[PDB]
């Protein structure tokens, strides 16, 4: 059904953000550590939810005018 | 090495200063120039008027009031205010100016108190002028 | 003639915003994009109206280098 | 004898701010040595006072500086005591973590060693921001509208400005990340100054003849990458598929931005060893919401992972079997799984 | 003097006398009032149903938002932190606009295009009598509600700018007031829930 794409990229994205949990640096720990984690969630899950219900749709678009050309 | 404490506050301690009466003033300013102390209130159910260090009060907002009069006084006659613009050997690094040690704030009193009176009288003494030459101006309208 | 430095940065920003955006518009008109004419609707021929929207963009641009160099005299 | 009296005017203009700040500061330090105890048997006031823990070491520096300036000998007149009182809070705030500190803050204080919720607001606010703005171009202006801010920092805290151009520029870098979130969310809308992009290959496909005039529709060839597709631009149903869309969009968001700030209160039961609290309040609403509106949520991705058509079974309403699972519970219209 | 009642009036006299008119001819059935619905069209009950809906409930929404504003407004000025404490009396003001939105998702979904055969079928007259009575039962209920939320948030914003420890005892009436609205919401999707859609 190709929801294993949403699937292989969530591996790919939670994969990296454990991987910056210990790479990111000592000076303002919580803050990069933090703000980075949650940014590529919400930009991840947004994306997700983007590229679902345009998998099956159920309507099709009309276009009455539309030069056939 | 400090906490970051942005996640959580930050840990607190409660610490109990013993300072003598003869270096009291001095070290108030000190533990003014660290802006890392918030002091709690020991002298609960004292009364406004009761309390130790308040004639030390009313002699320096008696002088804050006399600056208050100056500078509506300067407002009339209009004179731009200096604003000296080194407000940096009071904060800055160092952290550290000696305050001024009591006879320049006696100096600060009188020499207010002295300025008062005088601007008083010098000012009443130009206003008795333009309230006659009110009269005679719109008089010389008349005529 | 009397100060006329505050409008000068209303105008030179107006017509840089302008000249790139009429710019990239009249080069959408010029290739058939078949969005910008892809119905029976407004426009018909293609580049015939990039032409005036290149022309408007010429026109911001003499805008923009005319009040550009009042603002640089403060 | 108005020449006088203004010339001695222009004598006291001239240093009056100084003998300002410094009778101002001397009522302060007064008006601090009013709330310590005074003794009589011995000359000793008594002060107290909170401090976060990393400058007891600033203390002792800053006053045996003090002790070395004038020769004297006193005995130790720093005590760390042991209370039972509320200390203050004191969140670090280093520029960045500023303005959404000042966001969290106007609307309480927040209870000691708690969890500051300033720190997720950093990035949950511009993007819930960036939802309802969601446009290429305008996100596009607002960051330049940031970077003329931004990238001038020391020229313009030193300026006298009021009430407007403060909150402008005290929050700077929200206006940025405001600006560059809605360009991510203008992007995935596929919407620039209300137009389309056309920068993939579409996912339907127009048919190969028409008359002009005729009503047609596409034939889903594929899907699109990363948006919308561009073949939704006229179409006379745009708004049939983006509401219905983006309805689920919200839901989705909102529930999981509730069930994410609601973990935060398991983390501060379980650092104030309050483990009544656990099993009385984070269980019962963890279970009451979850099970009523995240099976809701997993509802919607389910119905967005089947094909309905190809299996030929009708497709639900999930609004009418939420309805339904409250005020006719048992009975089931179209089948889901 | 008074024009509004001898409008009442006027209205009244015409009717008795025009019904016992129709009495008087002896054809006192030709004032057919079922007859009228009948043959009146589905769809203008359905849509004065969703529109009465939403805009009785907005309605509702800004007076119970303005009588706490103007109350919160005028006490905030001694006590300025009364605000961001009492903005939930307006939150609670706000849900009610909310709730006649969810109606009206819920309702347009069942506004289809019906034959001109059976177009006056049973199913279609309950479909439109339902939406219409759903409707506007739950528009007055949200209106109702948000005058009396409103209130008692203009009296809570009095009486917390008085002292902090009285809004939490007062917030519980707001508490008791604002189920009304989602008892409305309730049984307007009750109403409505076996209505079909127009075919």
């Amino acid at each position: 059904s190709s929801f294993y794409t949403v699937v292989g990229v969530f591996i790919v994205v939670s994969a990296m953000s454990v991987l910056f949990w210990i790479m990111a640096p000592k000076n303002n720990q919580a803050v990069w550590r933090s703000t980075v984690i949650l940014t590529l969630a919400m930009m991840f899950l947004m994306w997700a939810i983007t590229f679902l219900c345009q998998l099956h749709p159920l309507v099709a678009p009309r276009r009455s005018d539309l030069r056939p050309e | 090495e400090k906490e970051e404490a942005i996640f959580r506050s930050a840990e607190m301690a409660l610490v109990q200063f013993y300072i003598p009466q003869e270096i009291s003033r001095d070290s108030a300013y000190t533990l003014g120039q660290l802006g890392l102390v918030q002091f709690r209130d020991l002298n609960s159910k004292v009364r406004a008027f009761q309390r130790t260090f308040v004639n030390e009060i009313r002699r320096l907002d008696n002088v804050e009031r006399q600056y208050r009069y100056f500078y509506s006084l300067l407002k009339k006659h209009d004179i731009k205010l200096y604003e000296g613009d080194t407000d940096k050997y009071l904060d800055g690094s160092g952290e550290l100016y000696v305050p001024p040690s009591g006879s320049v704030i006696d100096d600060y009193v009188r020499n207010a108190s002295y300025l008062e009176e005088r601007l008083i009288q010098m000012e009443d003494a130009t206003d008795q002028i333009e309230v006659q030459k009110n009269d005679l101006e719109q008089y010389r309208f008349i005529l | 003639p009397v100060v006329s430095t505050g409008k000068a940065w209303c105008c030179t920003v107006l017509s840089a915003f302008g000249v790139v955006i009429l710019s990239v518009i009249a080069h959408l008109f010029n290739t058939n994009h078949e969005s910008f004419v892809g119905s029976i609707n407004d426009p018909e021929d293609g580049p015939a109206v990039a032409h005036t929207v290149y022309l408007a963009a010429l026109v911001y641009l003499v805008f923009f280098v005319f009040c550009g160099f009042q603002v640089y005299l403060a | 004898t108005s020449t006088t009296l203004e010339s001695e005017l222009y004598a006291i203009a001239k240093e009056l701010d100084s003998w300002f700040q410094d009778v101002t500061r001397e009522k302060a330090i007064f008006e601090i040595l009013n709330k310590s105890n005074y003794d009589t048997n011995r000359k000793i006031l008594i002060a107290e006072g909170w401090i976060p823990r990393d400058e007891l070491a600033t203390l002792q520096a800053r006053l045996g500086e003090m002790i070395a300036r004038l020769g004297i000998d006193v005995p130790s007149i720093i005590q760390v005591l042991d209370t039972n009182h509320t200390p203050p809070t004191f969140h670090r705030t280093n520029k960045f973590t500023a303005g959404f500190q000042s966001i969290c803050d106007c609307y309480g204080i927040a209870q000691y060693r708690e969890i500051n919720a300033g720190l997720p607001t950093i990035v949950t606010f511009p993007f819930m921001f960036a939802i309802m703005f969601g446009d290429m171009g305008h996100g596009f202006l607002m960051t330049l509208a940031a970077l003329s801010l931004v990238l001038n920092e020391k020229k313009i805290n030193k300026m006298k400005r009021g009430e407007i151009f403060d909150m402008a520029f005290t929050g700077r870098y929200i206006i940025l990340l405001m600006g560059v979130f809605s360009m991510y969310t203008g992007f995935l809308y596929n919407d620039i100054f209300s137009k389309t992009m056309t920068i993939f290959k579409s996912g339907w496909k127009w048919p190969d003849h028409w008359k002009k005039g005729e009503s047609i529709t596409a034939t889903s060839v594929g899907t699109y990458p990363i948006g919308l597709d561009w073949a939704w631009h006229g179409t006379e149903n745009a708004l049939l598929f983006s509401n219905s869309y983006k309805m689920k969009l919200s839901i989705l968001m909102g529930f999981i931005h509730m069930t994410y700030s609601y973990f935060f209160s398991l983390a501060n039961h379980l650092y104030f060893n309050s483990m009544i609290d656990i099993i009385g309040n984070f269980i019962p609403g963890l279970l009451f919401m979850q099970g009523i509106f995240g099976y809701l949520s997993v509802c919607i991705v389910y119905k967005w992972a089947v094909d309905w058509v190809k299996d030929g079974k009708p497709a639900p309403g999930l609004l009418n079997m939420l309805i339904n699972m409250f005020l006719s519970p048992g009975t089931i219209d179209d089948e889901l799984y | 003097f008074s024009f509004s009642h001898f409008l009442y009036y006027l209205v009244l006299i015409v009717v008795i006398v025009y019904g016992l008119y129709k009495l008087f001819t002896g054809h006192g059935s030709d004032i057919n009032f079922g007859k009228f619905l009948l043959r009146t069209s589905p769809y203008m009950w359905a849509n004065l149903g969703i529109a009465l809906c939403v805009g009785l409930s907005v309605v509702g929404a800004a007076w119970g938002i303005f009588i706490t504003g103007s109350s919160m407004i005028g006490a905030g000025v001694r006590a300025p932190r009364i605000t961001t404490k009492n903005l939930i009396s307006i939150i609670f003001c706000e849900v009610v606009a909310i709730y006649g939105l969810i109606i009206a998702i819920v309702f347009s979904s069942k506004l289809t295009v019906a034959t001109a055969e059976n177009m006056y079928s049973k199913s279609n007259l309950y479909t439109g009598y339902s939406l219409f009575w759903a409707g506007i039962t739950v528009g007055a209920s949200n209106l109702i509600c948000g005058i009396a939320v409103g209130i008692t948030g203009a009296t809570a914003a009095i009486s917390d700018a008085a002292d902090s420890a009285l809004f939490v005892k007062i917030l519980v009436i707001e508490i008791f007031g604002s189920i009304l609205g989602l008892l409305g919401l309730i049984v307007g999707l009750l109403m409505a829930g076996k209505a079909s859609e127009f075919q």
